[PDB]
């Protein structure tokens, strides 16, 4: 199962 | 013994030839079970191992959704980082990610990892304590800040400790008849005369799993020096692996030489000769 | 920084003239991930060629596996041809049955 992405963990 | 589940993301920009392509593959141990390619006619996450096929339509809908959202996010990453470095609009650039978790013989989390890379070099990785970040350079530190202020690490730890491990165990369960099983190498020696004076002796290991293996040549019972011609361990295409190791030997002293092979699937090390 | 791709060419099972087999072209150690790979029979493009998924390793370098069905013979030659930014010329490696 892959990691769901949210606005908290999608930073660059 | 011990097991791992890992995901590999890759985004590649292609200036003046479309938007960055995004590719992902999932592994449990040395077994790929999942893939995604954004250039596919219908971009979906897809099964590459039997024991995930059984998964439900909800699963796949979910995985495909993450993949499409990841291509979007990484595309931003490429554009954002491209700015940091103040790079030319010239050529292609890459953004990679590898994440996952190891569980021990007991089945408990040994460690989690979540590494990023720009243009093939470390950019920023989540530390083994799953709470701090390691920035490789000036740019990465900017990223570091953003993630700290947003609480990215905590979210990552949640998935790595919980979700990641659960899935891993489930897969280990559902695909036990192949994931838990080790295949022994099938070994033999070949004889390739170079000249009237020298010949090559090549020692083959075929059809084994997992990829970890050890081949070696000895003379009279002592190591070789020098020395053995290896090839990098290579896939056969059927989920097993291949390797050989060769030595040039005096034409007539073939008996002095023995090949020695060690692999998980062998009850005990093997000794071959010509 | 660009890493030149390494190539291995080899069959899935031991080679037996006339016996249907699978030919593999294993390409590793390259960067960037853009790459063109084709396989040649006697020196002519092979129509159907399967391409595994572009993955990568500990050092971030990429690897991929190409392969197609084939029937080895006494005379027919086989080869892999790789075009990559890191090289000015395409690179060709011919299949050797002893390797």
């Amino acid at each position: 199962g892959s990691q769901k992405l949210t606005t908290g963990n999608c930073n660059w | 013994g011990s097991h791992s589940m890992r995901y590999f993301y890759t985004a590649v920009s292609r200036p003046g030839r479309g938007e960055p392509r995004f590719i992902a593959v999932g592994y449990v141990d040395d077994t790929q079970f999942v893939r995604f390619d954004s250039d596919a006619a219908s971009p979906r996450m897809e099964p590459r191992a039997p024991w995930v096929e059984q998964e439900g339509p909800e699963y796949w809908e979910r995985e495909t959704r993450n993949m499409k959202e990841a291509t979007q996010n990484f595309r931003v990453g490429l554009n954002t980082l491209h700015g940091y470095y103040n790079q030319s609009e010239a050529g292609s650039h890459t953004l990679q990610r590898m994440y996952g978790c190891d569980v021990g013989p007991d089945g408990r989390l040994l460690r989690g990892y979540r590494q990023d890379a720009y243009d093939g070099a470390d950019y920023i990785a989540l530390n083994e304590d799953l709470r701090s970040w390691t920035a490789a350079d000036a740019a990465a530190q900017i990223t570091r800040r953003k993630r700290e202020e947003a609480g990215e690490a905590e979210q990552c730890r949640n998935y790595l400790e919980g979700t990641c491990v659960e899935w891993l165990l489930r897969y280990l369960e559902n695909g036990n008849e192949t994931l838990q099983r080790a295949d022994a190498p099938k070994t033999h020696v070949t004889h390739h005369p170079i000249s009237d004076h020298e010949v090559t002796l090549r020692c083959w290991a075929l059809g084994f799993y997992p990829e970890e293996i050890s081949l070696s040549w000895q003379r009279d019972g002592e190591d070789v020096t020098q020395d053995t011609e290896f090839v990098e361990t290579r896939p056969a295409g059927d989920r097993t692996f291949q390797k050989w190791a060769a030595v040039v030997v005096p034409s007539g002293e073939e008996q002095r030489y023995t090949c020695h092979v060690q692999h998980e699937g062998l009850a005990e090390p093997v000794t071959l000769r010509w | 920084i660009q890493k030149t791709p390494q190539i291995q060419v080899y069959s899935r099972h031991p080679p037996e003239n006339g016996k249907p087999n699978i030919l593999n072209c294993y390409v590793t150690q390259f960067h960037p991930p853009h790459i063109e790979i084709q396989m040649l029979k006697n020196g002519k493009k092979i129509p159907k060629v399967e391409m595994s998924d572009m993955s990568f390793s500990k050092d971030w370098s990429f690897y991929i596996l190409a392969h197609t069905e084939f029937t080895p013979t006494e005379t027919d030659t086989y080869a892999c041809r790789v075009k990559h930014d890191s090289m000015a010329e395409p690179k060709t490696v011919y299949w050797d049955r002893d390797m």
